[PDB]
RNA sequence: GGCCGGGAACUCAAAGGAGACUGCCAGUGAUAAACUGGAGGAAGGUGGGGAUGACGUCAAGUCAUCAUGGCCCUUACGACCAGGGCUACACACGUGCUACAAUGGCGCAUACAAAGAGAAGCGACCUCGCGAGAGCAAGCGGACCUCAUAAAGUGCGUCGUAGUCCGGAUUGGAGUCUGCAACUCGACUCCAUGAAGUCGGAAUCGCUAGUAAUCGUGGAUCAGAAUGCCACGGUGAAUACGU
């Protein structure tokens, strides 16, 4: 069914088929599901369309996909911009939170490099 | 009357009193499937009455504190064999060759300084 | 330990006894809630201006005998190696070797 | 050991029947002290296996395991510079060891769903002459065949 | 940092900025402070900031407001 | 009314010695007693290392125990109390009374 | 409900005693020392675990715990103060923690321990907050009060072999507490995000029994900061023909 702009999947629980939006977790899932007044194990091939326009209802009240993307992007950019300590970080590519980096810090730096 | 036997294992104590007729079993104030869910367990604290036919002859009455699951039902099989000893005293021998009659007395090791356990090392390397 | 780092210590004891009494009324004063909300702000304003040493936090506990900062026990007063010594001569009631 | 004789310990039998055969498969199958795990997944493995077949549940076992008992092994020896493969006969115990971890090994590499299923199939297909097990019997004695002249 | 105790400054940065602030222009403020949070009233003047060496200028934007002193000289060299 | 006296020591021969003085003290002067019971010893540890340089392993072990008993007197008298109160005893034990 | 009158039997607490010595039986052996087996007994042959380290070896480690012969500096190699560094980062090695899943993940509700710490301290009951916490306030220098609710387990549902309802790096927003002060450089909480990885090449390590493997709990240092170190208990294996 569509609901945001995407599909999502039809042989799965209602609490487990929502959280493929991006800005829809576990806590999030379970409230929608709570307002609309609907079971958490009930299957989206077994709604109707008065139900699934009650939950596009629902999720419109969050700040989800696109909207959020371009909210994080210029969070980003205000601090590369600014020119502090965690955008010398960020468009360095190294650790932002004070991690180690005499050793480590791969997941930030990728694969090594001889 | 009353026959009486002390029971011990690994931390645990067991107190048991026993009279004769109409077999049934109460510890800690609940039955022996209430409290024992383990058919080991029960299976251990049946023992000694299957080797000596008195199963429908006795009532067990029986407290225990300390331990884990096994600890106390060895322990209460222990007491249950002296409290028969007390009451008949010519099933010794019986009892004996099946063994319960010895204390087990094997307790946890220390731990000890260098190691990680009581007997584990850590990890050597020559280089 | 040099000589010039137990007078330190010495010098911080004395003005942490000297200061306490202030610092707690001011403390209280900031922590409690329903506060007038400039008492509050001149109460920070005014902590900051006592002297640094005055806080109980900047002591170091050293050795009574050596000045050692590494290695302190709080029932002894002392270190590590002074604490053998002194049980090895028979100087600490009712302390001996154990096993178990 | 060099010096050493070491005694047999004794071990408890079963709770549900009466064997001591069936403790030492389920110790065999254990992992990280977990015996309440292991004793429910023997006995649904049981459980299915008589339905299967219409006996008892060790006459089925017994059955199994008479087709995965060795009788020869080879061991190596190197005395001379080079390496020797030398045919032993096996003694009961250990042909009884034998049987059971390898028929607990083949059972872990299957792929159904849960482990007492594939335990039940496993032992089924030993009682018919097929599977992983049989096949590791008769690797082991071709191997013990190959090398008669170094008896 | 509790939101119930304030905003952190010291005495003496607050008060050269208000006689800053109250004289006009200014030459560069310097300062060792940088645990001090910057306040919506330094919007225009250039504070030069210890770093372990030197004093870097900073020139206050209204972007920087709520940030510590610190954030705006690094302190370690790196090529 | 009712006295409580408790006793503590490094040292339980010490201790014993006091407890029976204090006992006979209670009973020459005519107040029936309700005897010395024993109550948990206090076992404290301590562990060390033994190199004035690196070596992590060599470690010494030590132990502190404490001992510990209490006594009960049931009817009181003016002359007894005073007696109690005009008693010296040992160097090294601990002795806390109780109205 | 050990709740109240009582009882001194039992569990337990901590001080004096008893017990295990090849002591008894049979065989082997130099008319030996000893060895193999048996009875009784809670325990049998050093019953199990600690502490305890010979004459000496490696000009082994420590003048930075301390003490000390000989050199060396005294408006300086001796004092005081605020900021920074010991936390860097193309890279190589040692010791660990968490995983790659159905002997499992998630939800509901229900048994069973041991050993410790506590006055500038341990902080119940009650009210507020989704939560980290906050307000007001008993008791305890303690077999009495507090920390403090063991976890693996067991019963009932669901997921159905998928980079997933497996794993939890990294990053954005909003907060709490200690402390004059959390930018460089603290721990913890809520919402969102959801990387590598499907069992590991040539090498290589630990363990002979209440041991290995697996599950939780406590302390010293300490305003605050453990996946380290030192202690405690629960479940509980496989194998040893031989040199």
């Amino acid at each position: 069914a569509r609901i945001a702009g995407i599909n999502i999947p039809d042989h799965k629980h209602a609490v487990i088929a929502l959280t493929s939006i991006y800005g829809v977790g576990k806590t999030r899932s379970k409230a929608i599901l709570a307002a609309a007044g609907i079971a958490e194990d009930v299957k989206i091939s077994e709604l109707s369309e008065g139900q699934i326009d009650t939950l596009r209802d629902e999720v419109a009240k969050f700040v989800v996909e696109g909207d959020l993307r371009r909210e994080i992007s210029m969070s980003i950019k205000r601090l590369m911009d600014l020119g502090c300590y965690r955008g010398l970080r960020h468009r360095r590519g190294l650790p932002v939170r004070g991690q180690r980096t005499k050793t480590n810090a791969r997941t930030r730096k990728g694969p090594r490099k001889p | 009357n009353q026959y009486y036997g002390t029971g011990r294992r690994k931390s645990s104590a067991a107190r048991v009193f026993i009279k004769p007729g109409n077999g049934k079993i109460v510890i800690n104030q609940r039955s022996l499937e209430q409290y024992f869910g383990r058919e080991t367990a029960r299976m251990v604290v049946r023992q000694p009455l299957e080797l000596v036919d008195m199963v429908e002859k006795l009532d067990l009455y029986i407290t225990v504190k300390g331990g884990g699951i096994s600890g106390q039902a060895g322990a209460i099989r222990h007491g249950i064999t002296r409290a028969l000893m007390e009451y008949d005293e010519s099933l010794r021998s019986e009892l004996r060759k099946a063994g319960f009659v010895t204390r087990d007395a094997r307790q946890v090791e220390r731990k000890k300084v260098g190691l990680r356990k009581a007997r584990r090392r850590p990890q050597f390397s020559k280089r | 330990a040099k000589q010039s780092m137990k007078a330190r210590e010495v010098k911080r004891v004395a003005l942490a006894d000297k200061y306490f009494a202030k610092r707690a009324e001011l403390k209280a004063i900031i922590s409690d809630v329903n506060a007038s909300d400039e008492d509050r702000w001149n109460a920070v304003l005014k902590l900051q201006t006592l002297p640094r040493d005055s806080s109980p936090s900047r002591q170091r506990n050293r050795c009574r005998q050596t000045g050692r900062p590494h290695g302190f026990l709080r029932k002894f007063g002392l270190s590590r190696i002074k604490v053998r010594e002194a049980a090895m001569r028979g100087e600490i009631p009712g302390l001996k070797k154990a096993s178990w | 050991p060099r010096r050493r004789v070491i005694g047999q310990r004794k071990i408890l039998p079963d709770p549900k029947f009466g064997s001591e055969l069936l403790a030492k498969f389920v110790n065999i199958l254990m992992v990280d002290g977990k015996k309440s795990t292991a004793e429910s997944i023997v006995y649904s493995a049981l459980e299915t296996l008589a339905q299967r077949s219409g006996k008892s549940e060790l006459e089925a076992f017994e059955v199994a395991l008479e087709n995965v008992r060795p009788t020869v092994e080879v061991k190596s020896r190197r005395v001379g510079g080079s390496t020797y493969q030398v045919p032993v006969e096996v003694r009961p115990v250990r042909r009884n060891a034998l049987a059971m971890r390898w028929i607990v090994e083949a059972a872990r590499k299957r792929g159904d769903k849960s482990m007492a299923l594939r335990l039940a199939n496993e032992l089924s297909d030993a009682a018919e002459n097929k599977g992983t097990a049989v096949k590791k019997r008769e690797d082991v004695h071709r191997m013990a065949e190959a090398n008669k002249a170094f008896a | 940092r509790s939101l119930k105790k304030g905003p952190f400054i010291d005495l003496h940065l607050l008060k050269k900025v208000e006689k800053a602030v109250e004289s006009g222009d200014k030459k560069p403020l310097r300062t060792w402070s940088r645990r001090s949070t910057i306040f919506p009233n330094m919007i225009g003047l250039t504070i030069a900031v210890h770093n372990g060496r030197q004093h870097v200028p900073v020139f206050v934007t209204d972007e920087m407001v709520g940030h510590k002193l610190g954030e705006f000289a690094p302190t370690r060299t790196y090529r | 009314q009712r006295i409580r006296i408790r006793l503590k020591a490094f040292d339980h021969r010490l201790i014993d010695q006091a407890t029976a003085e204090i006992v006979e003290t209670a009973k020459r002067t005519g107040a029936q007693v309700r005897g010395p019971i024993p109550l948990p010893t206090r076992k404290e540890r301590f562990t060390v290392l033994i190199s004035p340089h690196v070596n992590k392993d060599a470690r010494d072990q030590y132990e502190i125990r404490t001992h510990l008993r209490l006594v009960d007197i049931v009817e009181p008298t003016e002359k007894t109390v005073d007696a109690l109160m005009r008693l010296d005893l040992a160097a090294g034990v601990d002795v806390q009374i109780s109205l």
